């Protein structure tokens, strides 16, 4: 009898499907765990990296100020000298 | 001599901003994290057609 | 008849399976947009950090030339004074 | 008392060079959504198999 | 006139580490891979399962 | 008769079906392989970044110390010419 033949094949072809297919998309969803984890893990990074980076900027920008006031007390500073040198 | 010509000029600090990335990416791990229970499930469904036919 | 009934378990069987690979073949899909848009997102980051990171790189390299010159300044301008102060 | 030693030492900037890191994630992410439109083409006719059957 | 005051305020250096982020993605880049290479498995089984029926 | 008709259009459909699941399969493992890579890039990036911000920090940090030794160095040359400013 083709007929049960044919079904029977059928079935043994649809169980073997079926059963690498459950286990391909459990292999798939592995894998988009697995990355939703990494996108957490860079969004940290980020958040570090965004951290830091403005901190070092924030720190130039200070260290800016104060030289600049530095050397400006360090400016008059010579300057009264060389008037007395000059009055001298 | 004279007294020194000292000159510092001014900064400009460029700020890093990446609020909107971060936000982001945690919403995309939060969305793929989502999918992954909703895919068990699916997954489940599909394990549960095997047949076991008699002839 | 045992060839109707397994007919009729077997298609059941395959439109509730292909029914649920499309459902999660959707979702794989959507997840796959999103890990699109997520790398877009990392790629923008990257690129904003080299600028920020560069240009206070750029700063640092400046400022320490600006240092150099300001510090040579200062020590001729004492170099000259002690000159004046060892003539008096 | 006497001159003063003022050294400041030369800066070595190191470049941070991302650009081909971007390159790769802009042509990934590109990847990624080309895939996207196959795969929804390979979704409908998966969905267009399901049988209508009588007995 | 007399000597400037001069101060240059202490500075706080914040480490950057990143240490444990790469390590993840570089973990998680490997766990992708070997998936790959199961799926690639996976997809050659259902692909023989293609029936070649006559009646 | 509806029997072998039938097990025609499923073992049809079965067929369609497989060959576009192997397929889409197919165009899911080359998305996992493309973000496989790319979350190695972002790892090769990250390390890069905490490199060049780190030497930064480093070279802020020895700026820092140059400036106060260097301005130290002139407060005590200039406190000296004040002296002898005061004898004069």
């Amino acid at each position: 009898d083709v007929l049960q033949e044919n079904q029977k094949i059928l079935a043994a072809s649809f169980n073997k499907a079926m059963t690498n297919i459950v286990d391909a998309f459990t292999g798939v969803n592995d894998a988009i765990t697995q990355t939703s984890q990494a996108l957490q893990t860079v969004a940290t990074a980020l958040n570090k990296i965004q951290d830091v980076v403005n901190q070092q900027g924030n720190s130039l920008n200070h260290l800016t100020s104060q030289l600049r006031q530095n050397f400006q007390a360090i400016s008059s500073s010579i300057q009264a000298i060389y008037d007395r040198l000059d009055t001298i | 001599g004279g007294v020194p010509d000292l000159v510092v000029e001014q900064y400009n600090q460029t700020i890093l901003n990446l609020t909107s990335e971060i936000s982001t990416l945690e919403n995309k791990s939060a969305e793929l994290n989502y999918t992954v229970q909703k895919l068990q499930t699916l997954i489940d469904n599909i394990n549960s057609t095997l047949v076991d036919l008699k002839w």
